[PDB]
RNA sequence: AAAAUAGACUACGAAAGUGGCUUUAACAUAUCUGAACACACAAUAGCUAAGACCCAAACUGGGAUUAGAUACCCCACUAUGCUUAGCAACAGUUAAAUCAACAAAACUGCUCGCCAGAACACUACGAGCCACAGCUUAAAACUCAAA
């Protein structure tokens, strides 16, 4: 059951990470993402 | 004095022209390394 | 630099020692050697029963070999005496009189 | 005042004895002088308490020794018979 | 590029008459029939005189830079061919750290002297970094995005104006 | 494959460690302190590809045994053992009254790290690293008068 709970865990962290990234450019102006940006999955092999 | 003792010695070298004589030569010798040592340190020569 | 060359040669007659003899200084001198001195500690009873070559010894000519080599030469050198068929033994170390002689007090 | 005592080194010391073999050179073909240094019966190296030799030329001794056993100039299980009759210099 | 074999011994170029010698003396004589060390010894004079401004004073921060350059390129040939030698790359990585402690007190000492050795030996300073921190993952790709989305917002302002 | 004597030696190396012989390279640094986060090593067992397999042997089977047999004896054979390719420091003093106790005679100077009752807690959460087991950093609530 600490798996589940692990990778739950991980999902949102990752979300969260992504979140951020997101905030960035939005304050920054830009509508969208950089050109050719694309957040990498970090916290799953 | 080291480079001119090494420039006598050069002299009886075995070059490649006096190859056979100086092979016959050893074949035709022996030489004996061994020697002996007392209580007195004293060298005892066979 | 100064090496010492000591061989145990097979106990053959004088012809082949020497034909032995000057293939082996040959080789050395190839192998870019100035070849200082040669002499003979005699033929002797091995101090035990030495085999090479698939042949069974247990006497041979003793021979020392002085002379000057490159660093690179005494590995060459060393193969070489693995192959010679009517070398029983041959070892390659620093000549003795080059250590110098320290005096203790 | 002379009659004081001065500073000095001990004057009455005896110095530290040379041992048999110290000045001279000590040669793996010299199998002379390495069979003096080994058991008639086993061929064993002696130790520095009954050679006598120093640290220096107890090592030295030693190598020689195994050179010349793996050079073939030596026989390592026994001492050969012809240094048999040799002056004996080790305390055994 | 190292010293010709042909060269004479450190301990045998000032003797009287080595040019009147047999060629065969020459050789004897030479870095040919001598171990590395003489090499690397011709190697370390020549630097000396190329470089200091008194060679014959070895005591200096700049004679004992370019001794320990001679040694890291001795390290680094030996290490060449020996790959799994651990205890020589722990040699020649201390030697390196070593050489760059010295050239910092140099710079701070003699600044000339400094340019002068960076440019005899090929010696490229650097400066310590300012911050030991870990660049873990999030905040590499964070500093990524970063730098992205200032050039981007860079080309923006750049149009729009 | 690992190396009687030497070795009653105490040497080399940062440590781990290094004891057959020869040869070639070769053993950093002219002050000291000062990395979890950098780079090298180290020992620790276990996995991933292959290969070898005499012998031994976790597990898995079979044989024999009291009256829950022998857990223990016998046979056979796996993983594995094997071979590659990889993942307090430093510098001084013995002068003082030596000094809770026991350890290991006491102290000074200077610097770094760490500690402020017990348990909760080599824990939870967060973060980093990995990823079958996880490792590092590391709390709070309740409780007690002790530990
Ligand atoms: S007395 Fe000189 S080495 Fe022993
Ligand atoms: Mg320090
Ligand atoms: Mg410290
Ligand atoms: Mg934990
Ligand atoms: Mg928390």
């Amino acid at each position: 059951l600490r798996r589940k709970v692990q990778e739950g865990r991980l999902r949102r962290k990752q979300i969260k990470f992504e979140k951020d990234l997101r905030r960035i450019w939005l304050k920054a102006g830009l509508k969208e993402a950089p050109e050719g940006w694309q957040t990498p999955k970090i916290y799953l092999r | 004095r080291e480079v001119l003792q090494l420039q006598e010695e050069v002299k009886n070298f075995i070059t490649r022209e006096n190859l056979e004589a100086r092979v016959e030569a050893a074949l035709d010798s022996r030489k004996n390394y061994n020697w002996a040592i007392t209580r007195e340190g004293l060298v005892v020569r066979p | 630099p100064r090496y010492e060359l000591a061989l145990i040669l097979k106990a053959m007659q004088r012809p082949e020692t020497a034909a032995t003899l000057k293939r082996t200084i040959e080789a050395l001198m190839d192998r870019g050697a100035i070849v200082r001195d040669l002499e003979n500690l005699g033929e002797r009873a091995l101090p035990y029963r030495i085999s090479a070559h698939s042949q069974q010894h247990n006497r041979g000519g003793y021979f020392l070999v002085d002379f000057y080599a490159p660093t690179a030469a005494v590995e060459s050198m060393v193969e070489h005496l693995s192959r010679d068929i009517d070398v029983i033994r041959g070892n390659i170390v620093k000549h003795p009189l080059t250590q110098e002689l320290k005096e203790c007090e | 005042n002379e009659d004081l005592p001065i500073s000095m080194e001990n004057p009455y010391k005896e110095p530290l004895k040379k041992c048999i073999l110290c000045g001279k050179h000590v040669d793996y073909k010299n199998v002379q002088l390495l069979s003096q240094f080994v058991s008639p019966f086993t061929g064993c190296i002696y130790g520095r308490h009954i050679t006598g030799l120093c640290g220096k030329k107890q090592k030295e001794i030693t190598k020689a020794i195994k050179r010349a056993q793996i050079m073939g100039f030596m026989p390592v299980t026994y001492k050969d018979p012809a240094y048999l009759k040799d002056p004996k210099v080790c305390n055994i | 590029d190292d010293p010709p074999p042909s060269t004479l011994l450190k301990d045998y170029q000032n003797v009287p008459g080595i040019e009147k010698v047999d060629d065969v003396v020459k050789r004897l004589l030479s870095l040919e029939m001598a171990n590395k060390k003489e090499m690397l010894k011709i190697k370390q004079e020549q630097f000396m005189k190329k470089i200091v401004a008194n060679p014959e004073d070895t005591r200096s921060l700049e004679a004992r830079i370019i001794a320990l350059s001679v040694k890291i390129r001795s390290y680094e040939e030996h290490l060449e061919k020996h790959r799994k030698d651990k205890a020589h790359k722990r040699y020649l990585l201390m030697s390196i750290d070593q050489r760059k402690k010295m050239l910092k007190n140099l710079r701070n000492t003699n600044y000339d002297v400094f340019e002068k050795i960076c440019w005899g030996l090929g010696i490229e300073y650097t400066f310590p970094p300012l911050y030991y921190r870990r660049a873990h993952r999030r905040f590499v790709t964070k500093k990524a995005l970063c730098i992205r989305v200032f050039q981007e917002t860079q080309k923006l302002k750049k149009r729009r104006r």
